[PDB]
């Protein structure tokens, strides 16, 4: 059983989004969906109820005549329409199976409400030079809004790898960075990239990390 | 709206030691059909929430045997019999019974280990980024323990103040450390005309403030 | 004693 969500990203105040949630590895036709939002730094808050049917559907008070749902049986598919937006709907939109049980949760996608504009990141190596451990890393900066994920060789490393959270820095943008820790013998033999993707700005970048 | 308080709310817990998290209600919560609909779901760092418990002491398949669930009416627990280090993360507690349904805070697990020193490193900043006008330099604080740790630039041996920014990781669901990165922001102009950049870490795994620092160039 | 209904919508009455 697996839950996707789409469509958050980037809105102005006032604008409208709509998000979509495909299910897979159940009979759809049979479950009441729900939509769980988390704020910034917060907490759950219940959002939406939908029926089998989509004959039904019920909204936390905050939302009521702002929020609509939407439903389609014949493809999985299940969608919330965001109209008005404001500041406190920025959060993570879950799509959850079957309330009040919510046994089953998406991956979630983010909704950042913000006037600010989408801005590409500059990716930076950050290299090693002269123990018997190495750190390197990849500097992902100036870059709104949010997510960025990195990986290493392609998902081929994992351990020693930390990306850190972001940081908002004064001018408003974010900037975050990935190190990872490596034998230092295998500086001149094992070959390091960061992969870097901030798909708000179809941004990708794929930089070899050298050391001097 | 019914008031789900979680106690406590930080639960720093020695690895292998039982961990109880409580949940009040404001209201009585057993439903009209009998039912008691409080759930559990663990949040681990960096996943969407997932069910651990449903109905007060019903555990999900997926769920390892040492969760458990209690209570009745306005007071719930949900039981670790054994706290293992993947167990960080955040625990909500959920009623369904009244409209709408509501979540608590949520509880903060955290493993308590051995304190472990910050391996320290710093990155001079990038020729490319140079030629775009900035310079960035970071410091790397790497699996530490406990999370407290102070870090302050120096430039030409001058302490900085507001040019600086940090970010500290969540804890390692491994080794139960945790690694910080601060990066100092300067002109070009003005990184070209200092020497010595370095950073002065303080933690409690070292005796005396260690310092990391390069010569431009 | 009641049978299984969870509640999946508001009460009456709002």
């Amino acid at each position: 059983v697996q839950l996707v969500e789409s469509g958050g990203g980037l809105v102005k105040p006032g604008g409208s989004l709509r998000l979509s949630c495909v299910s897979s590895g159940f009979t759809f036709s049979n479950y009441w969906m729900s939509w769980v939002r988390q704020a910034p730094g917060g907490g759950l808050e219940w959002v939406a109820n939908i029926n089998q049917d989509g004959s039904e559907k019920y909204y936390v008070d905050s939302v009521k005549g702002r929020f609509t749902s939407s439903r389609d049986n014949t493809k999985n598919s299940l969608f919330l329409q965001l109209n008005s937006l404001r500041a406190e709907d920025t959060g993570i939109y879950y799509c959850t199976r079957d309330p009040p049980y919510f046994d089953n949760w998406g991956q979630g996608t983010l909704v950042t409400v913000s006037s600010a504009s989408t801005k590409g990141p500059s990716v930076f190596p950050l290299a090693p030079s002269s123990g018997g451990t190495a750190a390197l890393g990849c500097l992902v900066k100036d870059y709104f809004p949010e997510p960025v994920t990195v990986s290493w060789n392609s998902g081929a490393l994992t351990s020693g790898v930390h990306t850190f959270p972001a940081v908002l820095q004064s001018s408003g943008l974010y900037s975050l960075s990935s190190v990872v820790t490596v034998p230092s013998s295998s500086l001149g033999t094992q070959t390091y990239i960061c992969n870097v993707n901030h798909k708000p700005s179809n941004t990708k970048v794929d930089k070899k990390v050298e050391p001097k | 709206d019914v008031v789900l308080t979680q106690s406590p709310l930080s639960l720093p817990v020695i690895l292998g030691q039982p961990a109880s998290i409580s949940c009040r209600s404001s209201q009585s919560l057993v439903y009209s059909d009998g039912r008691t609909y409080l759930n559990w779901f663990q949040q681990r760092p960096g996943q969407s929430p997932r069910r651990l418990i449903y109905k007060i002491s019903k555990r999900d398949s997926g769920v390892p045997e040492r969760f458990s669930g209690s209570g009745s009416g306005t007071d719930f627990t949900l039981e670790i019999s054994r706290v293992e280090a993947e167990d960080v993360g955040i625990y909500y507690c959920m009623q369904g019974s009244h409209w709408p349904v509501t979540f608590g805070q949520g509880t903060k697990v955290e493993i308590k280990r051995t304190v472990a020193a910050p391996s320290v490193f710093i990155f001079p900043p990038s020729d490319e980024q140079l030629k775009s006008g900035t310079a960035s330099v970071v410091c790397l604080l790497n699996n530490f323990y406990p999370r407290e740790a102070k870090v302050q630039w120096k430039v030409d041996n001058a302490l900085q103040s507001g040019n600086s920014q940090e970010s500290v990781t969540e804890q390692d669901s491994k080794d139960s450390t945790y690694s910080l990165s601060s990066t100092l922001t300067l002109s070009k102009a003005d990184y070209e005309k200092h020497k010595v950049y370095a950073c002065e870490v303080t933690h409690q795994g070292l005796s005396s403030p260690v310092t990391k620092s390069f010569n431009r160039g | 004693s009641s049978s299984g209904s969870p509640p999946r919508r508001p009460p009456p009455g709002r």
